[PDB]
RNA sequence: GUUUUUUCACUGACCCGGUGAGGCGGGGGGGCGAGCCGGGCUCUCGCUUCUGGCGCCAAGCGCCCGGCCGGCCGGGCGCGAC
RNA sequence: CCGACUUAGAACUGGUGCGGACCAGGGGAAUCCGACUGUUUAAUUAAAACAAAGCAUCGCGAAGGCCCGCGGCGGGUGUUG
RNA sequence: GAAAAUCCGGGGGAGAGGGUGUAAAUCUCGCGCCGGGCCGUACCCAUAUCCGCAGCAGGUCUCCAAGGUGAACAGCCUCUGG
RNA sequence: CGCAAGACGGACCAGAGCGAAAGCAUUUGCCAAGAAUGUUUUCAUUAAUCAAGAACGAAAGUCGGAGGUUCGAAGACGAUC
């Protein structure tokens, strides 16, 4: 079920709220806000192990997408490379649910 | 009458290796209770350029089992290899690429290079630029390991010897030409004094013997016996066959 | 959900108490005027004690077993937070903002955080905290 | 930062607090590096902790 | 403007080596000058810093590589071979 | 029996390699798979692989012993590390 | 209001003289040789000779190939494979 | 696309300091006190102090570098100096 | 009896299937594609055929690297003549 959580992120980008890059998401995790975080295969293994740990504290569901932050980023339709995604509220989508 | 260059080659002196900016012997980590027993962790410090060599060399630094010291070493970098990886290396570490166990312990088909010949010798068989050998068979009894060397020659080896997993990185770098004379003369400048290679044929009759002539032509066969003294020995040294080399 | 409440054991990111494990008193989550971002008042151990012994003098125990507290207003992304917490009390009155405006308060507030760092590391509880982070 | 970038036998002359920042690896490691091993040095540590709480109960049904 | 018509890298050898060997070297020249993307933060930027180095100016990680491009073609056979006698060995 | 001779393997001259000659070889103890109704045998393994941290100069527990006034103040020795 | 170097075009003008000295490629059609740059007989030969990249043979898996040394558990290639 | 002398920063924390003081150990802060030996040092450095038998049209490693013309450290003319 | 190597995928194999053609046959996995059928889905003429232009294109052949079991242009011989 590859193909479907891309088009699940497409219909994230369109109706929810959401924040691309670590930082901006790490302070979304802290204040509570975020309920899914994606990252790329290739993201830092000490920033994957930052986030699993913000993500443990804040009882947030951690998703490690199938390719790197130049795949990631292509499912989140920019024209640039992201290695950490928060989403804020689905909108009206099924991330969170399956 | 006059001794030939290969034979003044020997004296060393102008024909030594230009050995200023080498970077260290490429050897593999010594064998200790920690290679023989289980694995030892070390960190890739820098993948760096060897002069004269093709392949560069990874700074590996391990630390020390008994003092507190810190302990770096200079591995033929296997193609792949990456810096801040982790390379393991004994009896029990795991067979992914850059981490050197022991050649009994890896199975039939087994891509190496760095490799031990006799226990113990800190890796001498295929460590050149993207040189490989395989593993073929295992033999428990007399415990001992038929390699195939990267000349095609498989030749047994006494299992508990070691081998960095993988090919050696810098590979490739014969299909390039050299376009130019000068791309030579850098070459050969970083290893020894060897290059412009004069031909014996177009030398004088006292240098060497195939010089001299009206013509330049070498007038006996270029082939010669293994057996011929040092000053002769020069041509196909005990040439078995000759000429376009057809078939296998 | 949102985790960074007035006990939790936080490691000191930056700064110059770097790797230093402090307890948040006050976390301002949405900051005011003064300080934009989301900013913690933090108590902290500056120098931990050192490692005491058994046939060791109950006199050496004691200067062994010596804390240096610091307090310190931090951003939430200059401190780490931890899953582990020290239930201490330090009153909201002599630890506060209000207390670097003063040089005498921040003398109090770094004594306040002192005696009751030192009273909980002696009964054994919370020993990870007055552990230094080996790095 | 924070250190004077001058020829090395100077540095005796240097008092101390021009050859260092005030910080644990201070103008010797960069901030950057320091911050990346506090939580290094933890999260490799708590890790540590996950592996010897599952350790012990894949022992208790054997 | 295109320049050129059929030499590319190797104009800079002029009428000079051969038209085969400068042919042959036009495949190599353009793949170690090639930037390629780092596979640790994506950025093409892994660059060639001298034979069989290779190096991210963004990651600063260096990756021990091939003479005249990123990955050799026995390299990728050989991690894939390898790989897959791993699989074998722990079963 | 005496002695020649070929083939196996022996180590102890002789040789090679490594190392700061740092755990060799046996035996003991402990772990799991296998086995007869608390017992023991035929065997096995020996602590570190998610991350570009930290790691030495002993903790602990036994065992002795030197003032003041049994209760307050310091060393040695084992085991840990068969 | 401060401008600092050029470029193009025009008029007029001199006894057609003007890159006025200085500086400063004769050209073309062909043959032979060596691809080229490089090198060479200091003091009669700079060449078509040598070198060169490319090409192709050969030896050798180290107790080895090649080589040195009066000698050695010697030495060079070799910090090599 | 050098080595080493040399110098510094850091991680550690064995120790050390004194019982509220005439504080103690300790200070890479500011001042103050004392010392620094031995050897070379002139001049030529080149159409005349060097090497070519010589005040030899040869050879002999560097540094500084004005105005005009001009692409110019070309040539040609000029100032300082000679 | 073993061992090694490189080819090839018999019988089943059909006037059967698939593909634009060239072509495609051991097992299993992975990758994206496709016709046909089914359709009370959707768009609503978006289509057909096509100078220029473009993808693929058996075998042989050429170029560089690995390999070379069998067969085998050239070549050598034995026959036949």
């Amino acid at each position: 079920s590859l193909e479907s959580i891309n088009s699940r992120l497409q219909l994230v980008m369109k109706s929810g709220k959401y924040v691309l890059g670590y930082k901006q998401s790490l302070k979304m995790i802290r204040q509570g806000k975020a309920k899914l975080v994606i990252l790329a295969n290739n993201c830092p293994a000490l920033r994957k192990s930052e986030i699993e740990y913000y993500a443990m504290l804040a009882k947030t569901g951690v998703h490690h997408y199938s390719g790197n932050n130049i795949e990631l980023g292509t499912a989140c339709g920019k024209y640039y490379r992201v290695c950490t995604l928060s989403i804020i509220d689905p909108g009206d989508s099924d991330i969170i649910r399956s | 009458g006059r001794v030939i260059r290969g034979q003044r080659k020997g004296a060393g002196s102008v024909f030594r290796a230009h050995v200023k900016h080498r970077k260290g012997a490429a050897r593999l980590r010594a064998v200790d209770f920690a290679e023989r027993h289980g694995y030892i962790k070390g960190i890739v410090k820098d993948i760096i350029h060897d002069p004269g060599r093709g392949a560069p060399l990874a700074k590996v630094v391990f630390r020390d089992p008994y003092r507190f010291k810190k302990r770096t070493e200079l591995f033929i970098a296997a193609e792949g290899i990456h810096t801040g990886q982790f390379v393991y290396c004994g009896k029990k570490a795991q067979l992914n690429i850059g981490n050197v166990l022991p050649v009994g312990t890896m199975p039939e088909g087994t891509i190496v290079c760095c490799l031990e010949e006799k226990p113990g010798d800190r890796g001498k068989l295929a460590r050149a630029s993207g040189n490989y050998a395989t593993v073929i068979s295992h033999n428990p009894e007399t415990k001992k390991t038929r390699v195939k060397l990267p000349s095609g020659s498989k030749k047994v080896i006494s299992s508990a010897n070691r081998a960095v997993v993988g090919v050696v990185a810098g590979g490739g770098r014969i299909d390039k030409p050299i376009l130019k004379a000068g791309r030579a003369y850098h070459k050969y400048k970083a290893k020894r004094n060897c290059w412009p290679r004069v031909r014996g044929v177009a030398m004088n009759p006292v240098e060497h013997p195939f010089g001299g002539g009206n013509h330049q032509h070498i007038g006996k066969p270029s082939t010669i016996r293994r057996d011929a003294p040092a000053g002769r020995k020069v041509g196909l040294i005990a040439a078995r066959r000759t000429g376009r080399l057809r078939g296998t | 959900g949102k985790f960074m409440k007035p006990g939790k054991v936080v490691l000191v990111l930056a700064g110059r108490y770097s790797g230093r494990k402090a307890v948040i008193v006050k976390n301002i989550d949405d900051g005011t005027s003064d300080r934009p971002y989301s900013h913690a008042l933090v108590a902290g151990i500056d120098r931990y004690p050192r490692k005491v012994t058994a046939a060791m003098g109950k006199k050496k125990i004691a200067k062994r077993s010596k804390i240096k507290s610091f307090v310190k207003v931090y951003n939430y992304n200059h401190l780490m937070p931890t899953r582990y917490s020290v239930d201490i009390p330090l009153d909201k009155t002599v630890v506060n903002k209000d207390v670097f405006r003063d040089p005498a308060l921040k003398r109090k507030a770094r004594r306040e955080a002192k005696v009751k760092f030192e009273e909980r590391y002696k009964t054994g509880k919370n020993k990870w905290f007055f552990q230094k982070l080996r790095f | 930062r924070g250190v004077r970038a001058v020829r090395p036998k100077v540095l005796m002359r240097l008092s101390k607090t021009k050859k260092h920042v005030s910080r644990a690896y201070g103008g010797s490691m960069c901030a950057k590096c320091v911050r990346d091993r506090i939580k290094r040095a933890f999260l490799i540590e708590e890790q540590k902790i996950v592996v010897k709480v599952l350790k012990a109960q894949a022992q208790s049904q054997k | 403007a295109k320049r050129t018509k059929k030499v590319g890298i190797v104009g800079k050898y002029g009428t000079r080596y051969g038209a085969s060997l400068r042919k042959m070297v036009k495949k190599i020249e353009i793949s170690q000058h090639a930037k390629y993307t780092c596979s640790f933060c994506g950025k093409t930027k892994m660059k060639r810093r001298a034979v069989g180095i290779w190096h991210c100016g963004s990651c600063m990680k260096t990756v021990a590589g091939g003479a005249w491009t990123y990955n050799t073609t026995s390299a990728v056979t050989v991690k894939s071979a390898i790989r897959r006698l791993k699989e074998l060995k722990d079963q």
